[PDB]
């Protein structure tokens, strides 16, 4: 169904929306993400640095890595989507109807936004976690630590900070002081149970699921939106991909999210 | 006060 | 030179940007000047006048109702955040940031900005004709006998409401005819807004004008004051920038693209 006004009165009926987000939506806010062909960062592709051995093997560069990382979001703002989302959680909420966002993305975009029941499912690049004693706290400051002030520079030819393990961040509790990396799922890391038995329960909940900058037949949006259309709950498709006439579900809205989205929300 | 645009 | 402003932006402490209608244009909002900007038979000037109110209320309204409902689809554009980050994150640190906006659409409130002003009101306020409270109104439709009507159409017919019909006050003791809280062709300014606004310029140590110029309605009437005190004024909009006579900060291209970069 390319039909619009079909979508729009389940929309209306409609009592708990669970919203799920690709890195479709990232991208249409400007992140870059390390995969795509002429993306590489310095040397490397992010399956070369997004691994824990590489972490194991080199922090230093990981975290030169992922400091640019954090910092490039500084410049980067959310897209309509983004906020149509934000938005229509709010104005849905206060009727007393229930919004999630399950989203790939690591970029807090929905958070900045302003979306609140929000599932970061790869964790976040503004969130740490000790390798020592386990501790997550958030973390927004720029830099994050000292030694990296200014590094992590984009180029080929860049040299490596290089910076001792000691002088990378760690954990301020004392107490512990071991060493902090990324709160981020890397490849080949299986994600939170905690987070999938919420997930699951959100998801049971729901009766209209949106797939938004992804497509549902493809991990991990494949993990969510079949269980719920099997059950006969309707399933909206917002992306770029052109997913062939076959695989695109009850509705396809092709085409920009940004464009797309905040139409049908409204 | 002052008249929008001026007054155009 | 862009490097040169970002050196005053970072010593700067009290910031005022004012905001024209072009960032609104660049989140898809309506503006209806000039180049092929009417609605129905009629462009902005025609409807947006006190007597055009009390000679149609019920068209006038239409043409509001729209604007209003046209906002449920249009989202803040990277500018209208930038600013409300900026402004935010600046403030953390003990330093000012002050939105002046000629538009009504209240995108920068939902961009999340605070110290704002709006000073041409808002689509997003009513004012009773009779008593004159000022109370602020989301609703869609604003009321029922406007419901899904000022389509934007040449053709369509007029909704032609009875005034009883159109929106009122709801402090019954009243129930007064609502107007839009926005300032209108021949009405003057709040003069309480701009002696504020006036305090909060004179205050500044660095100016925006964005997607608009220092030298038109309503830049003009504060641009000056600022510049008076040597303090440096920064035009980020479209208006081309001739040969030779380069300006101390254009930054000409659409806002979205060039201030988020600026204001990091
Ligand atoms: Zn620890
Ligand atoms: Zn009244």
């Amino acid at each position: 169904s390319s039909d619009l006004t079909a979508f729009r009165e389940h929309f209306a009926k409609a009592k708990h929306i669970a919203i799920i987000t690709g890195a479709g939506v990232s991208a249409e806010s400007g992140v870059p993400t390390f995969r795509g062909p002429g993306g590489f960062w310095r040397k490397w592709q992010a399956q070369d640095l997004a691994t824990p051995e590489a972490f194991s093997r080199d922090p230093s560069l990981v975290w030169e890595f992922y400091h640019y990382r954090r910092e490039v979001m500084r410049s980067k703002m959310p897209n309509p989507a983004h906020l149509a989302i934000a938005e229509c959680e709010a104005r849905l909420g206060q009727q007393g109807r229930s919004v999630v966002i399950i989203t790939q993305n690591i970029d807090e975009l929905h958070h900045r936004a302003g979306s609140k029941h929000v599932y970061e499912i790869h964790g976040s690049l503004f969130k740490t976690r000790c390798m020592s004693c386990g501790e997550v706290k958030a973390n927004h400051k720029s830099p994050i630590c000292p030694a990296l002030d200014g590094k992590g520079a984009p180029d080929p030819n860049t040299k490596e900070a290089r910076i001792p393990v000691e002088l990378l961040p760690r954990c301020e509790r004392k107490s512990c002081n071991g060493l902090l990396r990324p709160h981020v799922v890397w490849f080949g890391e299986t994600l939170d149970s905690d987070i999938l038995t919420a997930v699951e329960r959100e998801l049971e909940k729901c009766d209209l699921c949106l797939v938004v900058g992804t497509s549902s037949i493809v991990y991990p949006a494949a993990m969510f939106a079949p269980q719920v259309a099997s059950r006969g709950v309707p399933v909206a498709e917002f992306n770029m991909e052109c997913t062939p006439a076959t695989q695109r579900f009850k509705y396809h809205f092709e085409g920009p999210c940004g464009s797309t989205l905040p139409p049908a929300l409204e | 006060x002052v008249l929008x645009e001026y007054g155009v």
